[PDB]
């Protein structure tokens, strides 16, 4: 019944993933041992969406873990939930990607991907009725960017009609740890625009802005950033895991969200978000949940939506709430902000409403924006890339893996084609 | 004798069903486990097994399991036959073409077979009651696949159809205009009387009459179910002037394609208001001609009335009803067509409206449901084909429909056929 | 008066027997130790000794010990006479020639001695009920050795034969086609009515009607025994229209060699659905004509019916049955031969179907067993002689049969005799 | 009641045998003293199949133990279960076989076979109804290869109608301990093709591949290899030791498994096999037992079945399971893999189902393959034989025992005749 196969790639993809497995296991009421310990029959009636049954009523996550170093497998497996995964689903190399896309895609991950794909085959054919693939990765560095997009290509060719849904942490100028991030990202976005059905664009600069200007965390870690990402990952699949007044499958999102085939690069958000010292003073009610959710400060890519227009927004609400109040607020937003929505679509907001809010919340909303403002994320990467590439800098590390200079010219060509298609409707 | 097969398609049709069957069980005194403590009054809706258990004459169909698995787990799980609740594998995704061409094919030949295994238990099946959303993928595409089969397999039998239709401003989907326009062939060719209803109109009726500031869907479904009970009440009970399901149509429908009546109910009222006004036949009759009580956001004063069925129930008398419709003929703001000098079909039934005990709606000695063919409804079509035109001028979502086996020309052929219906309702007003 | 000797051969026949005798004990109220707490209804199946112990008129035969040593140890160890549970030392190895020529050659004169000691306790023995597998070495070879003896020793007595026959796709052995084709002389020359049954057809009945997703053989044998209870019910009980075991054959069998009826039972139903279906006489009659309920994977619509025995039991009335078969005669998809204008033999018996308490099959007021001679069954023979042809063109396993005393020419002489039966069933349809 | 006589030859045959007697004594609940200590009546019901009853309800296994050296008898007699066997049934020489087939067959074992065969008579005359002989040996070295095939010839001549059923560990190039291994095997296979009714071809290369690529053992010993062999030995006789939904005697296997008389060189396997640290994550059920059982990594000979076609496969299942589910999976395999089964047989799979699974698992399956891919095992021995024999290397050790050069020519001739008969049905 609408199974998902979930895949983690590189350090970032395994870290946002292994945090997500702590979140959806708390929702479904599963102990780190894999034993069920939840309150409610609604927690169990759809556990097959993300887990397999095993003997003794142990629940095993339908996750595949991929890296070219053992050290992130050792970091996930030694972690709080590290026991819960299947030991035979850890698939790894023994020398790193070197932060090189071409090592991921052509050499060190081209060796390994056949031993990933036969594990993906084992879990997918063992499903009753697969709906899609949920892949977590980063576009900087070499494992997530280059092996994860190799793996998207191989799974897309074998499962052409299932939803390919990716959560993609990607480079920005003011929060960067790699010299060659622009190269790796430009070579990787060239694969996402053709193969994925949805890609959720996520930014460490925007995840630090939520932590500093909304949560007021004094020292936000990567563990705090991974918690913001995984809340929106739990959010968008909610309607296949729990009952609701309006149900929306990942496909019911895609049909409403993606007007023209390639415009599927979204920007997620979440509500409520508060400091722990101000939750005492705020109402979680749908109007306050909405005023936050559409705030340029709340979204997880640094692109201000006020520098473009939404094509579509989806607001996936959770909790006991009025359909009049939800339909009132999603109307009031796009009429009072009408200059920020495209005027050739007569209603820009999809709504969905689940009956089961997150554990310890009375209400939640997960936001998905398909804003043309996302042209700024692809533009600034293309402008960082252009400066290094105009003088061929660092390219002996990529051409050493047998990659052409023509593939850099063609990837940045395809990047500007993606920028042009979002700018066209702006 | 007098059976009605009830088909509930997609989330809206199933959830209105979960209020219709909540009501019909109370009104006939059937327990939620299907037993009856202590006459044929239940027979239109319930088959009776030799064990003394009643079973509903219904089919619930969804291409995704979630909403029907709620019915199979909640308090009505004992009522239904566990094969008359039908679930597919995969969602129709608000895409007409998944409902009609691609996913619907994997379940239609089971749905239609279970409908036939209900029909073989009837003795003079009176008609079908089909409940759906115009905006849904299952709602539009699966209902249109099913009606095409039912209109060759049961060609004589009257198919009445209850549709939740897109609003002026309230919407839940971007592609709601595409699914609705693609449905217009279904209602024109394979339906006999189609009751359009609007979420935004009932939300306003709830705010003004029921004093509920922020309603859910369960509130709306306890108003839509109340109409179908009141339509079927002459089929189920004794009255001064009982109306047959075919007699209703002979007075509602002036021309073969002009079978889209408005509907309204009175008194919709809060139990706190209902003490401070007397709610006479003349008051509840006049309430039906207010724009404030129409369940589609269009103004009847921008139209002309072709025919009205005033279906009264409870403590009403033909004296009072004639004296009431004489005041409606006197008012110059309520304008009938020149060619319908009679105008009114009256029904009167002795069974009061049942109260759902958890509902917002008062106990009242009397109600009327007014079902009304009027030229005004063409504005609800003129709203939505202007939403369609903005998106089809860009081909704005068309690759999802073409990608699932639909001809691209069906969008033009559906906007064309809607313009011919919107022409027909303007043409007969003159 | 009205005795039957039941002979259970090989693993399939013994395990069907362990379900037959489980049923007959419940249906007659006999304890598993053979005693009866508190009419001669049991007399067809049980001899009564002066202690008040009822001993079954059954012989169990297997060439290996394993399955009958389990009957000698389980709950029925005290039911049977210890010397009518008969075993050899050596398995027949799925080889017809070990069953017929080499191993069964030793046990046969002991098997006959028990059948003689049972027949000498009868007074007007009605016939034999012989249970076996067509695919087994003991099933084919020992049954064909035994039947050749019983057809000279008891030439007048009716030999009814219940056969588990190879499927279209499901198979347990490589040599199942060889053993089945070598058996076709037995059924043609030394049997009077032969009920073919298929494992794959009952597996599909279990999936669709009982809703058991993954059945064992205990689920199959509990259906196969239920048919023989219904064939014998007129021998055992009071009825409106009781059918004698030769009265049955005089209506089933149009020509001397055309004695291979299909069998089916209705309603096959679980406790989830039996309380929501009507299970009226009209429905359970119509269920017997569905391809979905035939216990051989062949389609009756690809044939013509020669004759049907509708053997009803439980609460039914000849009014209802005549009104039912009148609808079957009206349906143009159910086609009889031009030379059988009557078509139907009806039996009606007042004893309902007994539930085995551990079973999947629900309590119901009515059942029918339909036993039906039709040209369609020739396709189940056309499947299996095409499996035989691929292997005999290579002589693919023939050295195991030639090595155990069989003539090599018997394979050609058996494929030849099967082609003459498959000719006869095509010839009479015209 | 269908007694078996079991015979152990040389070091390997006595080692796979002395482990087999520990496995079936655990099944039948027999103590290392020979006393019965089991749970269940079903353990005792068929204890006569492998044991003799003796005074005090002590059970004595019907093994004959044969060697040309005392040191393996000393190692068995002192071992975990050594005290169980009859002292008279240890039949042995003093000077070994020298890894020479001709010492086994003509000199050292030709002296000893008169003392072996007259013990095989005492056990076979104590039987109520003997079904067959179950002989464990190796085709490398000289005792198992040359004395064991002398003993097969003598028992075949004396008992022509009883099942002769052999478990035969045999050479391969990448796991070898003998220079003259190819000679000994080629002289021995020439006896097996004529006399045995079934021979189960087993390889140390395939038994090490199961230990590394399935069980993930870091240091697999011969004791771990002997445990894999003896699981399939217990497997194929199960249906004469325990009750079942489908019973299959060793003869009911042979009639279904051997189309043409000489094509009886089978290739065994077992399921479930799981990595020791991974069991809690696996669902034991018929379609997982099937997806292991029919995969090329599970079979105990080096032949990949993807290099041939099966003639027949037998799947002898054990446990409480559905006949629909067994019959469904044994159909789905040979329809989805139809290019790997011969298309002049209309069903290639025999099934059997026992009600009693091995102690400590809910279900099990023993697999027996007959496949034209077994040509590769006979081919590589025949080409190693040829490359030595063209230069007459080592032949003075065999011709010194009075063997002809003509017997080598005639053995390799009969080997290519066995290769040609499997390659004919390819
Ligand atoms: C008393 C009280 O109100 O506690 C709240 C709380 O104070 C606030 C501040 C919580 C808190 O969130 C954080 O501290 C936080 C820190 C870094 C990054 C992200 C969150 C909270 O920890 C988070 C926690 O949320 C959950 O437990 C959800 O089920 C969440 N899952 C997890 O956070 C989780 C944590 C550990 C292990 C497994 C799951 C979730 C989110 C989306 C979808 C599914 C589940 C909640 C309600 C609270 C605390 C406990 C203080 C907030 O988070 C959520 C998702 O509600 C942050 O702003 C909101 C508003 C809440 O008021
Ligand atoms: C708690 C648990 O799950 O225990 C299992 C276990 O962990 C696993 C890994 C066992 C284990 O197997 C091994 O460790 C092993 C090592 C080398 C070679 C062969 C086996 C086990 O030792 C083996 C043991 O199996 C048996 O005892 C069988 O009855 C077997 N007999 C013996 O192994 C045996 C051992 C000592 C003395 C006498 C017999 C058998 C197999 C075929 C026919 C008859 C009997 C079992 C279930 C387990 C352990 C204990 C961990 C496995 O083996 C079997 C036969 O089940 C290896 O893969 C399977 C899957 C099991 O899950
Ligand atoms: N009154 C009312 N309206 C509802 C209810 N459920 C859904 N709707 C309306 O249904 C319309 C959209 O149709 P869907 O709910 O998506 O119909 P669907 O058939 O389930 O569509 P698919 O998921 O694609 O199969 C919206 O405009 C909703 O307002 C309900 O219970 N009551
Ligand atoms: N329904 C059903 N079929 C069975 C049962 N037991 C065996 N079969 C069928 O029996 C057929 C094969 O015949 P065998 O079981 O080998 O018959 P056998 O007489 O015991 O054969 P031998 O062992 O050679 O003596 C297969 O097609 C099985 O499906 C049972 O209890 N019920
Ligand atoms: N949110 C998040 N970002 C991370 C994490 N680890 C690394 N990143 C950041 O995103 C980039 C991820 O690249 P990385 O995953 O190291 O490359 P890879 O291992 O080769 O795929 C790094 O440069 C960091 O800035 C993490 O745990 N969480
Ligand atoms: N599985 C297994 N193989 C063995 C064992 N001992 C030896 N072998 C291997 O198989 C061959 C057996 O030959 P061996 O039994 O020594 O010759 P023999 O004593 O003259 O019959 C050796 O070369 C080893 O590679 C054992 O305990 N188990
Ligand atoms: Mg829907
Ligand atoms: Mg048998």
């Amino acid at each position: 019944m609408r199974e998902i196969v979930h895949i983690q790639a590189g350090q970032c993809g395994n870290q946002i993933g292994a945090k997500f497995w702590e979140v959806i296991s708390d929702e479904h009421g599963i102990d780190p041992t894999g034993s069920y310990h939840g309150d409610s029959d609604l927690q169990l009636e759809r556990i097959n969406v993300y887990y397999n049954e095993a003997a003794g009523n142990k629940y095993v996550p339908r996750a595949i873990l991929v890296d070219l170093e053992p050290g992130t497998m050792d970091s996930v497996r030694s972690g709080p939930f590290g026991q819960i995964f299947r030991p035979d689903n850890f698939v790894f190399g023994q020398s790193g990607a070197g932060n090189n896309w071409a090592k991921g895609h052509y050499t060190e991950g081209a060796e390994l991907v056949d031993s990933v794909l036969d594990v993906v085959r084992k879990e997918s054919e063992s499903c009753d009725c697969l709906q899609g693939f949920q892949l977590t990765h980063s576009l900087g560095g070499g494992t997530g960017s280059g092996m994860g997009t190799l793996l998207i290509s191989k799974i897309r060719e074998e499962y052409p009609d299932r939803i390919m849904n990716t959560f993609s942490v990607m480079p920005s100028p003011k929060v960067s740890d790699t010299v060659v991030e622009p190269y790796n990202a430009t070579l990787s976005v060239h694969q996402l625009v053709e193969n994925t059905d949805e890609t959720y664009s996520i930014d460490n600069e925007a995840l630090y802005d939520i932590c500093f200007r909304t949560l007021k965390l004094t020292t936000p870690t990567y563990g705090d950033l991974n918690h913001l990402v995984s809340a929106t990952m739990s959010g968008v699949t909610t309607c296949l895991r729990f009952p609701g007044q309006l149900n929306a499958d990942l496909r019911k999102l895609a049909v409403n969200m993606v007007p023209f085939p390639r415009l599927h690069f979204f920007m997620p958000g979440f509500a409520p978000l508060t400091s722990r010292g101000s939750q005492q003073y705020r109402a979680l009610t749908v109007p306050e949940l909405t005023q936050q959710m559409f705030d340029s400060k709340n979204m997880m890519a640094a692109c201000d939506p006020r520098h473009g227009r939404y094509l579509t927004v989806a607001a996936i609400f959770r909790g006991r709430m009025s359909m009049k109040e939800v339909d009132e607020q999603m109307l009031n937003v796009q009429n009072k902000n009408s200059s920020y929505f495209v005027e050739w679509i007569p209603n820009n907001v999809k709504t969905a409403v689940c009956d089961i809010p997150p554990r310890g919340l009375k209400m939640s909303a997960t936001f998905i924006g398909n804003s043309t403002a996302i042209q700024e994320l692809f533009k600034r990467i293309s402008e960082q890339f252009t400066a290094m590439f105009r003088r061929k800098a660092f390219l002996h590390w990529y051409t050493g893996e047998g990659m052409d200079e023509m593939e850099f010219t063609e990837a940045e060509s395809n990047m500007n084609d993606l920028v042009s298609e979002y700018q066209q409707y702006q | 004798m007098r059976e009605c097969i009830s088909i509930h398609v997609g989330q809206a049709g199933v959830q209105i069903g979960n209020a219709c069957w909540e009501l019909y069980c109370l009104e006939h005194g059937i327990q939620p486990d299907g037993q009856m403590p202590s006459d044929d009054s239940f027979n239109t809706f319930f088959s009776e097994t030799g064990a003394g258990k009643h079973v509903p004459r219904a089919v619930f169909v969804d291409l995704e399991p979630t909403v029907i698995d709620e019915v199979r787990t909640g308090t009505y799980r004992q009522l239904f036959h566990p094969e008359q609740l039908i679930t597919g594998k995969e969602d129709a995704a608000n895409n007409y073409a998944r409902g009609h061409y691609t996913i619907g094919k994997e379940i239609i030949d089971l749905v239609l077979d279970r409908i036939r295994k209900l029909a073989d238990q009837c003795t003079g099946l009176q008609g079908f009651l089909v409940f759906h959303s115009f905006g849904g993928g299952t709602g539009s595409g699966f209902t249109s696949l099913l009606m095409e089969r039912l209109s060759v397999d049961y060609g004589k039998k009257s198919k009445l159809e209850f549709s939740i239709y897109p609003a002026p401003q309230v919407s839940t989907a971007v592609v709601e205009p595409y699914n609705s326009i693609l449905t217009t062939h279904t209602t024109l060719e394979h339906s006999d009387c189609a009751f359009m209803v609007d979420n935004e109109a009932i939300y306003d009726i709830c705010r003004r009459n029921l004093d509920i500031e922020r309603p859910t869907y369960t509130n709306l479904n306890r108003l839509i179910s109340q109409i179908v009970s009141s339509i079927t009440a002459s089929l189920r009970f004794d009255g001064a002037l009982n109306v047959d399901l075919t007699e209703f149509q002979t007075n509602l429908v002036p021309y073969p394609r002009i079978h889209f009546p408005l509907a309204t109910y009175a008194p919709v009222i809060s139990a706190e208001k209902a003490y401070h006004e007397q709610l006479s036949v003349a008051e509840i009759t006049n309430a039906c001609f207010e724009p404030a009580n129409q369940m589609v956001k269009c103004d009847p004063r921008h139209g002309k009335y072709m025919a009205c069925c005033l279906l009264y129930r409870g403590d009403v008398v033909p004296k009072d009803v004639n004296a009431a419709i004489a005041t409606i003929k006197t008012k110059r703001s309520i304008q009938f067509v020149d060619w319908c000098p009679t105008g009114f079909k009256v029904g009167i039934n002795y069974q009061p409206p049942t109260v759902v005990p958890g509902g917002d709606l008062a106990k009242v000695q009397r109600a009327v449901c007014m079902l009304s063919n009027t030229t005004a409804i063409a504005e609800a079509w003129a709203r939505l084909d202007h939403k369609f035109d903005l998106m089809y001028a860009k081909r704005a979502f068309v690759h999802w429909y073409v990608g699932e086996g639909m001809e691209e020309g069906e969008f033009s052929e559906a906007r064309e056929d809607m313009a011919a219906l919107e022409k027909d309702y303007e043409e007969v007003g003159v």
